[PDB]
């Protein structure tokens, strides 16, 4: 299991970024997708 | 792993033990029982587990 590494050195380091804020950028591409058509990504 | 704000700035650093629930062993280091010694943060300015 992930603990078993953590016998022998085998530390797993965690992601910065956690699921929840991946989540809130995907949410906010979509919003601005949406509601903003291609211009959000190329300026305001 | 020791966070720093690269001495030019400041020489106060904070660690970090990564991968332990220090809410029991590290935040109770006795004398000289956490590994970069300095045993004078057994408490320190602040444990944010
Ligand atoms: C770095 O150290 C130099 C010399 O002491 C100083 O002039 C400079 O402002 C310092 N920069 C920072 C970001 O601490
Ligand atoms: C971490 O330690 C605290 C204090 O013993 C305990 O309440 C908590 O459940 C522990 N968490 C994990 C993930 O072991």
């Amino acid at each position: 299991l992930i603990c078993a590494q953590k016998f022998n050195g085998l530390t797993v380091l965690p992601p910065l970024l956690t699921d929840e804020m991946i989540a809130q950028y995907t949410s906010a591409l979509l919003a601005g997708t949406i509601t903003s058509g291609w211009t959000f990504g190329a300026g305001p | 792993s020791v966070i720093t704000p690269g001495t030019n700035t400041s020489n106060q650093v904070a660690v970090l033990y990564q991968g332990v629930n220090c809410t029991e062993v590290p935040v109770a280091i006795h004398a000289d029982q956490l590994t970069p010694t300095w045993r004078v943060y057994s408490t320190g300015s602040n444990v944010f587990q």
